[PDB]
């Protein structure tokens, strides 16, 4: 049965239930669709090239290089 | 310069706004109340961007005058901790709008009126350095919340719900006023900064200590005091009752980090076994009420109880990871039970039984739900991968580094946190299927469906790496352990 | 009735007609994204020992003979 | 409106505070206080440089780790006696 | 409850069996001796000081 | 090239589940089954670079909980001791992985199947390549959580969801002890990696303050993660779940049963070797629950009347004999009867698997007879199977039993000497349930029913590949790693498995034998075959049925109810547990008792006191 | 396979039989095979390896 | 057969709004003042007793003399 053409036309079930319109035209976005998805792509956007922006200033590295140039004198 | 004041002013111009705009126009209503969330939680996120993870000081701080010698003012900032929160809040509001939006024209604009309202209320209480001004908007959560829980309840027994919860805060919140009334006599002013420095008495602080877990004992469900979140939350809107345990569960908790263990040091080491024993028990004693339940919402809240009194362990344990432990705890809680709920809410708003009996078979259908609500039992099944087991794990690491006794009881938490949610998921979604009762049901749409991606993401993102979390307020929770003593 | 439900993974029997031609983009998928993996990970797998013989794996790596000291870490 | 280095905020001493009577400044005892955990955090910083040397030096020895890294483990057992907020033998700062 | 009457008849023999290998005392019995390594039992390989 | 090991099953795993529609039931069969090859041609690559190219492999990706000197990274350890779990691992799967198209071409939810299976690859994966307790602890309760998603393979069975709870359940309280070591570690290291340990593990000697009474430091941590253990090798404690958990489908049985969630709870202690041996105290107990499990399990086994149930006894008394082993700083005959049994237990569930689904999908002793003529290809592969588990002299299982039971013998501890004797016992009752399989079925009248007699349809050829090779292996492997792993110090295992001065008994214990005693078990194993041959075949007039009055029906109980424990515990602790959660937690502290301050408690009061204030 | 009278028994096919006979055989000769050359080493007499 | 919501059978009703309401079960008997004292007066008293002595054993360990708490 590695040969024979599956007896299916199109994958059973509608995505999010949502029934496709007639062909040829568009899906009709929903009045909330439009807000939610531009503050989606900006807050990806704000948390990929805001947070990989921010200096790397904290207690960490800082300490870091300041022990760095602390354990080295041991004289 | 995108400062405190906005992030505030926001959502009181979107109340106001929405005010004066006929009830007719339900198109404008929910779009105009939905932007001015997100505007807000964009502004807030602006604020991650320029938080300056270095100081040990607090960061943007408006000052307004409030009493004629400016003994007293509106004080604003954050300093590491209250930012998360601040986030959180503002994150978790539009999915409010979201999940309350297809049946919006039963709501009217006075439902956005109070979520709004609460909002801004909520975003003051989080960044506000003053004592009394935050013990203001600490119980000035009250109204929006009564109003949600009476005005929008699923069922008519609404009206006693609301009066515990109501009550049993107020309480709380006077014996608080009255601490607050004896530190500013004795001191003479309530800013953060100043009250920190002085030199109090032991046997003022015991009081003061006492004075203070008399109402922080209430917002985070202890054993004496936890009747009221089962009964006024199972009884509350799905947009609203999710707050509840989102934001409105996180005050006390919170506020022991801010206005309890450095206001007091030598009274939280004194009260330690205390509150040791309140809680070990509380973790043993709540799970084990949360077997022998029939309701969906009731043993999501019970869950809830049980890690509050885990992050309380963790809270009290001071240590540099402690406390860090307990914020993620607290973060990740907020994510999973706010996401918990919106999935034991979607059968309601479906069905309306809010009953295991009925429910039984949800994975032959509704799959998509099925798979969200596995994944989202498995973040409150405490597994290593989601951001929970971070949050517990320090928990159980601070615990343990001061009492070994403490830390098995503990842990006995999340033994026993495998016990009632996962007998849930394969009572509810993964049961015999039963045309009896469920004749028929549909699957998550469009909105649901977009409803849980930014908690997923959210979820596996803190999960996996909690670096960013934990670097932006490494500095503030040192400063918070190490106070009052210097060795 | 299991037409109706989406059945995200694949209904009980979901047999699509070019289930070969999907087979050979989620192959081709799964090896355009390898690339990375096998790229990122050529910067990292620090090994100082020398093995006792040549193994395949000088040609996409150098970490490995080179961090024998343990005093400038 | 920072310089895209590193901050440094102050390293010497506190002049303000006194230990006869911690509060007697508080405007000198909050620096005090942020300068406890600034130095501390050096300590916790340079344990774990020094713990990732002791880690190295497992990962490079073999199996002669017991008399070739005992003067690193000796650094090391120490520097856990009285390193951040983690036991109750707390540090003598 | 029955049960447990033959829980600790299940679990007795075990311990039971265990306390019979202390009566014989293999330890004594053994046909070779401790064996030692050279350099103070090879004490600079295992730690102690150099 | 080494995080194409791990990461290929996941991402096989993630496109499998995310676009099963968009693959029929064979696409994904075709499809991660080929991605868990090649992840298995790469673990073959790294085990000849590593294993015999000795120089170990090291990475670290990226800081996972960057917190104050309690640096948790993605780091894996690629050491000779864990390259040989992944050629384990790796092939064992990629063998089910084939060994399953055939068995599900007709179950309807296959591409699950494969998502799952690759689930579960790529958690163990991530646990053995692991080098921090916490960051191994997710390979821990990934595999669980994968035993459970594969047995609960069955929504609509009431049993498996059940069973998959119980198993769940059991799970944590046993890894509970684990969880506790990793903090317990922590607490005196201040760190949670295992090179920084390694290097300074012997150094501790204090004490401390646990809850009761101050006790030993190093013990109670390697205490604890033997409890650890415990619950991910069905020891003594909580070994509940294993006997029930074959209620889901037979090829992950294959692979969770008796092949790799097998190797779990020994590679625990196989891993951290220099942690167990710097405390003696915590070796004795090991031996002793180890001892007394194999044992347990052994003489448990006998009774039971089923294909799968019997064998998951069996697969319980190698878990206790491989725990003695690792209980006796022998770790070397852990690793190696570790590395025999996922071959020569794997082929013999195969075998199960394929007599089972080709029987009208039947799994019993007392109805179905003999059929060993009707096919002899399965057959044959379980008789190779079964000569190995009993270890037949000069083949693959004997080079480990042989071996194992010389080294308990020759240590004189009062643990050595006892669980020596037990598993010199055990081996009788190993070698004769195993023959009791092979004579109840195949080898006796056919008892079945007439109609499946007719409905026989031999092991399809897809299927049969994944046997042979096992067969293959189980047939030389044993010759190929006796000298080259346990020879009296091989330099291959470096770091990897660290073995003290002090117990070091392994030249004597081949040196030393006295001859009467090594050549013994084979012994119990004929005599296990002429008693279970006599009963079983011939002499059953009176030896299999026995009627009497009392003490002979209650011993059928006593094993077939397994010493009764599903009865006692969960009496005395799960349904105590459940009675006072609503008799007491919800009776006399929360609901009805405190709530005389709530609704009904002061509603009242102001009924009265507020009323009699107007006149 | 021949029918019967309720056992209509379908005979294994041509690689299930020979394939299984061939590749025991092995096995069987391999006992013998490691019971020779290696066989004297646990017999207790013999010691192999220069003794 | 157009209705979403379930039936809500008679018999399922009263026991689940009955578990809600216990108050009136649960005010005075006898097995209650029991399990009250021996479970919300005893073992809280016994575990911070623990707890206690813990933190005292850990003090003398150390040395330093055990706080009044
Ligand atoms: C430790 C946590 C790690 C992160 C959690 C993710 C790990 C996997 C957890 C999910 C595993 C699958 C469980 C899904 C629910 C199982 C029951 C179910 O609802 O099945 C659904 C869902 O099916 C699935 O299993 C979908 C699996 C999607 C999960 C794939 C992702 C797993 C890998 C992600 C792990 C994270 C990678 C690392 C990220 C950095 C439909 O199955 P059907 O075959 O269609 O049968 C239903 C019957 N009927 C057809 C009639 C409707
Ligand atoms: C179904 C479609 C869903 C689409 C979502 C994407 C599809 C993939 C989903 C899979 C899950 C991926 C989740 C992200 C995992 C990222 C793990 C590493 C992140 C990390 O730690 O690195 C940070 C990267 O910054 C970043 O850029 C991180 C950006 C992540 C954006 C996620 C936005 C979620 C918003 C949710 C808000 C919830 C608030 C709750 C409080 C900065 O790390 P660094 O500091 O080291 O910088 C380095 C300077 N040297």
């Amino acid at each position: 049965r590695w040969a024979t053409p599956g007896h299916e036309e199109r994958p059973k079930g509608y995505f999010m239930n949502r029934t496709p319109p007639a062909p040829g035209q568009s899906r009709k976005w929903e009045d909330w669709e439009l807000p939610c998805y531009i503050t989606s792509f900006l807050t990806i956007v704000i948390l990929g090239v805001g947070l990989n922006a921010k200096p790397d200033l904290s207690i960490e590295t800082w300490a870091h290089q300041k022990a760095l140039e602390r354990l080295e004198m041991e004289k | 310069y995108f400062n405190l004041s906005g992030l505030i002013l926001c959502p009181v111009l979107g109340s106001i706004i929405l005010l004066f705009i006929p009830n007719s126009r339900i198109r404008l209503i929910r779009l105009i109340g939905l932007c001015a969330s997100l505007i807000t939680f964009l502004y807030s996120l602006v604020l991650w961007i320029q938080f300056d993870s270095s100081t040990a000081k607090f960061q943007f701080v408006e000052s307004l005058r409030w009493l004629p010698y400016e003994n007293i003012n509106f004080y604003l900032g954050i300093d590491g901790i209250s930012l998360f929160f601040v986030i959180l809040t503002t994150f978790l509001i539009p999915i409010c709008i979201l999940v309350g939006w297809s049946g919006m024209r039963s709501y009217g604009k006075e439902y956005i009126i109070a979520f709004l309202i609460c909002e801004f209320l909520m975003i003051a209480v989080f960044c506000m350095l003053d004592l009394l001004l935050f013990y203001v908007f600490f119980e000035s959560v009250l109204i929006p919340m009564f109003i949600i829980i009476g005005v929008w309840g699923s069922r008519q027994r609404k009206i006693k719900a609301a009066y515990q919860f109501f009550l049993y805060t107020l309480l709380g919140s006077l014996f608080m006023l009255l601490a607050i009334l004896l530190i500013l006599f004795q001191t003479g002013t309530t800013d953060l900064q100043i009250l920190l420095t002085t030199e109090f008495s032991e046997r003022r602080q015991i009081f003061l200590w006492i004075a203070f877990f008399a109402s922080f004992a209430v917002k985070v469900p202890m054993v004496p005091v936890h009747i009221w979140l089962p009964e006024a939350h199972v009884e509350a809107p799905t947009a609203g009752s999710v707050i509840l345990a989102g934001i409105l569960l996180k005050f006390g908790t919170y506020g022991f980090l801010r206005f309890s263990i450095p206001m007091f040091p030598e009274a939280t080491l004194c009260f330690t076994p205390f509150i040791y024993t309140l809680s070990a028990i509380a973790i043993i004693y709540t799970s084990l009420t949360t077997l022998r339940q029939i309701d969906l919402k009731k043993i999501i809240a019970y869950s809830s109880v049980a890690h509050m009194n885990l992050v309380t362990i963790g809270m009290f344990s001071l240590n540099i990871q402690g406390i860090g432990g307990s914020i993620l705890l607290m973060l990740s809680h907020g994510l999973v039970s706010s996401a918990l709920f919106l999935c034991v809410g979607v059968l309601y708003d479906r069905h309306k039984t809010r009953l295991v009996r009925y429910y039984g078979g949800l994975v032959s259908t509704m799959p998509n739900f099925s798979t969200i609500f596995f994944f989202f039992t498995l973040a409150n099944m405490s597994l290593p991968g989601t951001s929970s087991f971070i949050g517990e794990f320090l928990i159980l690491v601070g615990a343990f580094q001061r009492n070994s006794l403490v830390a098995t009881l503990a842990a006995l938490g999340m033994i026993l946190g495998a016990a009632y949610s996962l007998w849930l998921y394969n009572r509810v979604v993964s049961g015999n299927l039963k045309p009896d009762f469920l004749h028929k049901f549909s699957d998550l749409n469009g909105r649901e469906v977009f409803i849980f991606i930014p908690f997923l993401v959210g979820l596996v993102w803190m999960g996996v790496y909690p670096k960013v979390f934990l670097d932006c307020m490494h500095t503030s929770v040192s400063n918070l352990v190490q106070h009052g003593k210097f060795h | 009735f299991r037409a109706k439900v989406w059945s995200m993974t694949g209904g009980p029997n979901c047999r699509p007609k070019h289930w070969r031609r999907n087979t050979a983009i989620a192959m081709f998928g799964v090896f355009l994204v390898c690339i990375p993996i096998a790229k990122l990970s050529a910067k990292l797998e620090q090994r100082p020992h020398m093995p006792v013989r040549p193994i395949p794996s000088q040609i996409w790596c150098k970490n490995f003979g080179t961090k024998d000291d343990y005093e400038k870490e | 409106g920072r310089k895209k280095g590193l901050p440094e905020f102050e390293e010497s001493a506190p002049d303000g505070f006194d230990p006869e009577n911690p509060y007697k400044d508080p405007v000198a005892m909050v620096e005090m206080r942020e300068h406890i955990v600034r130095e501390k955090w050096i300590q916790i910083e340079k344990a774990k440089i020094l713990r990732e040397k002791v880690k190295w030096c497992y990962r490079v020895e073999g199996v002669n780790h017991y008399q070739k890294c005992r003067h690193l483990v000796q650094q090391y057992l120490d520097s856990t006696r009285g390193v951040g907020w983690g036991k109750d033998h707390r540090p003598i700062s | 409850y029955e049960a447990l009457a033959w829980l600790s008849g299940g679990l007795g023999f075990f311990v039971g069996l265990g306390l019979l290998a202390v009566l014989n005392d293999k330890a004594s019995k053994v046909p070779f001796t401790p064996r030692v390594y050279p350099y103070d039992n090879l004490r600079v390989e295992l730690g102690g000081e150099p | 090239m080494y995080l194409l090991i791990v990461f290929l099953p996941l991402l096989g795993s993630s496109v499998a589940g995310f676009f099963g529609r968009f693959l029929g039931s064979e696409g994904s069969a075709i499809m991660t089954t080929t991605c868990v090859s090649f992840s298995s041609i790469l673990s073959l690559i790294a085990f000849y670079e590593v294993a015999l190219g000795a120089s170990a492999c090291y990475l670290r990706i990226a800081p996972w909980i960057s917190s104050e000197m309690f640096d948790a990274s993605w780091g894996f350890l690629f050491d000779s001791l864990t390259v040989v779990m992944l050629i384990v691992v790796t092939f064992i799967s990629s063998l089910v992985h084939l060994y399953s198209i055939s068995y599900m071409s007709e179950d309807p939810h296959s591409p699950r199947f494969m998502c799952y299976l690759s689930i579960f690859t790529f958690f163990m994966l991530m646990l053995v390549t692991g080098d921090n307790f916490l960051q191994l602890f997710l390979g821990w309760e990934g595999v669980g959580l994968a035993s459970y998603l594969l047995i609960h393979f069955w929504f609509t069975r009431l049993q498996a969801d059940k069973a998959a709870i119980k198993a769940m359940l059991v799970n944590r309280v046993g890894d509970f002890g684990l969880a506790l070591g990793i903090l317990g570690c922590f607490t005196l290291f201040q760190t949670v990696d295992f090179s920084t340990i390694f290097a300074c593990a012997s150094v501790p000697r204090n004490s401390w303050i646990f809850c009761n009474m101050r006790l030993n430091a190093i013990s109670l941590i390697c205490i604890l993660l033997f409890i650890g253990a415990v619950g991910k090798s069905a020891q003594i404690g909580l070994h509940t779940w294993l006997p029930d958990a074959m209620e889901g489908p037979t090829p992950v049985s294959a692979l969770i049963h008796a092949a790799t969630m097998v190797t779990a709870g020994v590679f625990m202690i196989a891993r951290c070797s220099p942690l167990f041996e710097y405390s003696p105290t915590a070796l004795i107990v090991i031996t002793f629950a180890g001892a007394m499990t194999s044992f347990l399990a052994a003489t448990t086994g006998i009774l039971q009347n089923d294909l799968k149930r019997v064998i998951a006894y069996s697969t319980c008394s190698q878990l206790g004999y491989m725990i003695f082993a690792c209980g006796i700083s022998n770790y070397s005959v852990s690793v190696f009867h570790l590395m025999n049994h996922a071959f020569f237990k794997a082929l013999l569930f195969l075998s199960a698997g394929s007599v089972i689904h080709a029987m009208s999908d039947e799994q019993d002793m007392r109805k179905m007879g003999g059929l060993a003529s009707s096919f002899p290809l399965t057959y044959a592969m379980m008789l190779i199977g079964s000569l190995s588990l009993i270890g037949f002299p000069f083949l693959t299982g004997f080079y480990s039993k042989d071996v194992i039971l010389e080294l308990a013998y020759t240590k004189y501890t009062i643990s050595g000497n006892f669980a020596f004797w037990l598993g010199s016992v055990s081996v009788l009752f190993t070698s004769y349930y195993s023959f009791r399989l092979l004579f109840l079925t195949f080898l006796v009248p056919t008892n079945s029913f007439g109609r499946d007699i007719s409905r026989c349809h031999d092991a399809p050829i897809p299927m049969a590949i994944p046997l042979i090779l096992l067969a293959l292996g189980s047939l030389f492997v044993g010759y190929l790693a006796k000298d080259m792993m346990i020879g009296l110090g091989t330099n291959f295992w470096a770091n990897s498995l660290l073995v003290l001065p002090k117990n070091e008994i392994l030249a004597e214990s081949e040196f030393a034998a006295p001859t009467i005693i090594k050549l013994i078990p084979i012994l119990f194993s004929t005599l296990g075959a002429f008693v279970a041959y006599n009963v079983n075949l011939v002499a059953d007039q009176f030896q299999r049925a026995f009627q009497t009055s009392t003490f002979c029906n209650r011993l059928y109980s006593f094993f077939n109810k397994r010493w009764f424990f599903d009865q006692v515990l969960n009496d005395f602790l799960v349904r105590s547990f459940l009675r006072f959660g609503y008799e007491v937690s919800f009776e006399a502290l929360d609901k009805g008792a405190i709530e005389i301050l709530g609704p009904y408690g002061i509603s009242y009061t102001f009924r009265r006191l507020a009323e009699r204030i107007s006149q | 396979g021949i029918t019967y009278k309720g056992v209509t028994v379908h005979t294994p096919k041509t690689w299930h039989t020979v394939t299984g006979k061939g590749l025991c055989a092995v096995m069987w000769f391999w006992i013998l095979y490691r019971a020779k050359q290696d066989g004297p080493v646990v017999m207790g007499w013999r010691h192999p390896w220069d003794g | 057969g157009g209705g979403m919501e379930t039936n809500k059978n008679k018999f399922i009703e009263d026991w689940g709004s009955a578990r809600e309401n216990l108050e009136h079960n649960f005010r005075w008997t006898r097995r209650n003042f029991a399990l009250i004292g021996i479970f919300g007066i005893a073992l809280p008293i016994i575990v911070y007793k623990g707890i206690v002595k813990d933190f005292h054993m850990q003090d003398e360990d150390a040395g330093r003399p055990h706080r009044k708490f």
